[PDB]
RNA sequence: CUUGAGUCUCGUAGAGGGGGGUAGAAUUCCAGGUGUAGCGGUGAAAUGCGUAGAGAUCUGGAGGAAUACCGGUGGCGAAGGCGGCCCCCUGGACGAAGACUGACGCUCAGGUGCGAAAGCGUGGGGAGCAAACAGGAUUAGAUACCCUGGUAGUCCACGCCGUAAACGAUGUCGACUUGGAGGUUGUGCCGGCGUGGCUUCCGGAGCUAACGCGUUAAGUCGACCGCCUGGGGAGUAC
């Protein structure tokens, strides 16, 4: 109810996070500690080799990571994390 | 002829062409996770080049 | 939700309307923004009265 | 879906946020269809269609896990 | 002749074509192209390649004029939907703003009936 | 007799002639045993999209509790008064007295 | 006599019906400005539109029709059906405590009324769409599918017609018989625990030729009605 209306507090695209994973997709994992609040983080990112990576190898349930924000949409309540960013630029 | 063509490539194509064909994701014949991953893969970069198409 | 035991959405309330329609000016379903059946319904009229009266727009192209 | 270019940011990451900016508003979704007349009888049948599939994309997710291969 | 600075580029992608005119900011053209025009013929008047021929041999059609500025405007669901917006760049205009403007009835006129092939 | 609410909206440069409408309405409504619970006024503001080639109006809201006849002229009234740019008469359940957010 | 049936009191939700207003998007047209050689269309083409300046783009005006998003295996209606916003008239349902009537009930041949779309009559209206019709293609042929146009009609008023796979292919009313997950709308007592209405999916016993149905039964029973009796001929002839 309340945390949507106020999301400028973590907006800034360059603004990075340590959240925990809830749960994995195949597309994904979604990094949930802001509660009531969770990113997704797409399988495009969380490395360097494109989607040469499932989202089980690179990362298991129950761990944390570093992650910048890059897009919150305020409405339609959805917001893009990414994990091959808060780590290397090879 | 003499030996098998590298399974993850053709798994990659596979997935490219029900992509641009237009088939579900969920048609996926692969529960190899490893394969299942170069098909996906696959059918996400064909959804794209589809909307350039006619 | 619009759940602060509120009892009739107000289309005047400009301020909240804002928050349950995109940047062109369509409705936001119940299911993105967790409202209830019957404070969207409320909700959906509201917007179409401010609309008339031009509080708030139909579109961005125009 | 109108993006104004910010301060020093590259083309091809204005372009990215444009196509983004339409994509989340569903418009060659919304030309598509309209391209042509349905019957409110098709539009109806396939709103059924949507909804007895959708369902059954609430199922996989518990039954799975039932199961086991090898 | 009279230089400008600053002009508006719309873009009309159809699925079978892709018209293309710079205007100033009242809405009054000052060239054109289309992938018609750039010398595609059917098959290959309807791509994204023949689109960008078509903005870029646009912005050599309009160097007469003042450049610099140039907010672009789209419309429809071609396949010429960026491939121009990309040519515009490279043909060295710099863009400040661009918009989709492609028009949707809010209910509106029965469509024609569906293609039965 | 029954509650409303006007939200009629009037052309910008006619506001010197607003404080008049709001005397002569108000005096129809309660000359039939009317009553005006609220009667705030927002006073040009601006419109999310043009009318009649105008980006500003002079808004009034205003609540009753009046019979038809004259909810009815009132109306009317409006219709014919060209300054007028835009109307409106909701039913309400109740009075509503507290003031509005605007 | 009060348990069936109904009346009153306070509220709730709703595209239920009828009438009258009005608002934004868009298409087509008309009149201007800019501008110049193509537009349009297809699997590929052509008919068609364009130097008498189109298409594209901007401004002004006219007119009709439909109401994006909200929107959901959501809601309302006896069924057919019902979707912008606002007032006027109007029907039904549901709940909470109370009071009131006292079997006033259920079903219903004949009868009466409502009844999608097309169609018909009279008078309007006509943007878009589009039977007929005309031209272009395809094909051995193509009275088609595909393309370019386009008249009835689709819209409004009043009056007819009485039909549809008018379907849940399942008549109406009442009682009884293990469960699970939802949706929508009331109300109790403490965001947990109850108690009503309507509804979606899944499944147990039972039933079924099987498919399946399964407390919204196609299970177990009672009341009344409608209807069937091999296929063609025929829902046709008189
Ligand atoms: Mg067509
Ligand atoms: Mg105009
Ligand atoms: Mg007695
Ligand atoms: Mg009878
Ligand atoms: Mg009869
Ligand atoms: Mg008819
Ligand atoms: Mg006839
Ligand atoms: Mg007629
Ligand atoms: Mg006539
Ligand atoms: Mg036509
Ligand atoms: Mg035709
Ligand atoms: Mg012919
Ligand atoms: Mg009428
Ligand atoms: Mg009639
Ligand atoms: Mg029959
Ligand atoms: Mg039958
Ligand atoms: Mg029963
Ligand atoms: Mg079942
Ligand atoms: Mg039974
Ligand atoms: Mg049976
Ligand atoms: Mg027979
Ligand atoms: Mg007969």
């Amino acid at each position: 109810e309340d945390p949507w209306v106020a999301i400028a507090k973590r907006y800034p695209e360059g603004t990075k996070l340590t959240g925990r994973v809830t749960n994995l997709t195949d597309y994904g994992c979604f990094v949930e500690i802001e509660e009531g609040v969770e990113g997704l983080v797409h399988v495009s990112e969380m490395d360097w080799t494109n989607k040469n990576i499932h989202p089980s190898k690179v990362v298991n349930v129950g761990d944390v990571v570093e992650v910048m924000v890059l897009d919150i949409d305020e409405e339609r309540r959805r917001i893009s994390l990414g994990l091959k960013q808060c780590k290397a630029n090879p | 002829k003499r030996q098998k063509r590298d399974r993850l490539e053709r798994a990659h194509q596979r997935g490219y062409q029900a992509g641009i064909a237009g088939r579900s994701k969920e048609m996926c014949p692969y529960q190899t996770l490893n394969q299942r991953s170069q098909w996906l893969g696959g059918w996400r970069e064909a959804m794209a080049d589809r909307v350039v198409m006619a | 939700f619009t759940a602060e035991g509120v009892q009739e959405i107000d289309y005047k309330d400009i301020a909240t309307l804002k928050n349950y329609i995109t940047e062109s000016g369509k409705i936001v379903p119940s299911r993105i923004t967790g409202t209830r059946a019957k404070y969207q319904r409320q909700l959906a009229r509201a917007i179409k009265r401010a609309r008339y009266l031009s509080l708030l727009p139909y579109t961005d192209r125009h | 879906p109108v993006i104004k270019v910010r301060e020093n940011e590259p083309f091809d990451v204005a372009l990215r946020r444009f196509k983004r900016s339409c994509e989340k508003a569903g418009v060659l979704a919304e030309v598509r269809r309209r391209e042509f007349y349905e019957k409110p009888t098709t539009e109806r049948k396939r709103a059924k269609a949507s909804a007895v599939k959708r369902h059954a994309k609430k199922l996989a997710r518990e039954n799975a896990r039932r199961t086991r291969l090898y | 002749r009279k230089q400008v600075s600053d002009g508006v580029a719309h873009i009309h992608a159809s699925f079978n074509n892709t018209i293309v005119t710079i205007t100033d900011r009242q809405g009054n053209a000052l060239g054109w192209a289309t992938a018609g025009g750039s010398g595609f013929r059917g098959s290959r008047k309807s791509t994204p390649f023949a689109a960008q021929v078509a903005a870029e041999r646009c912005a050599d059609a309009v160097k007469e004029y003042g450049i610099k500025n140039l907010e672009v405007m789209v419309k429809g669901p071609g396949p010429g939907r960026e491939s121009t917006i990309r040519a515009l760049n490279a043909a060295g205009f710099r863009i400040t703003n661009i918009t989709d403007v492609t028009p949707i009835p809010h209910x509106g006129c029965r469509p024609p009936k569906k293609r039965r092939v | 007799m029954r509650h409303y609410e006007i939200v009629f909206m009037v052309h910008p440069d006619q506001s010197e002639q607003v404080p008049g409408m709001i005397e002569r309405y108000t005096a129809a409504i309660t000359g039939a045993e009317g009553k005006i619970h609220r009667l705030e006024d927002w006073g040009r503001r601006q419109l999310a999209y043009p009318i009649n080639k105008l980006h500003k109006a002079h808004y009034v809201l205003m609540n009753v509790e009046a019979p038809q006849e004259v909810i009815d002229e009132l109306e009317t009234t409006f219709r014919f008064n060209d300054a007028v740019i835009r109307s409106m008469v909701m039913r309400t359940k109740h009075a509503v007295t507290e003031a509005s957010p605007m």
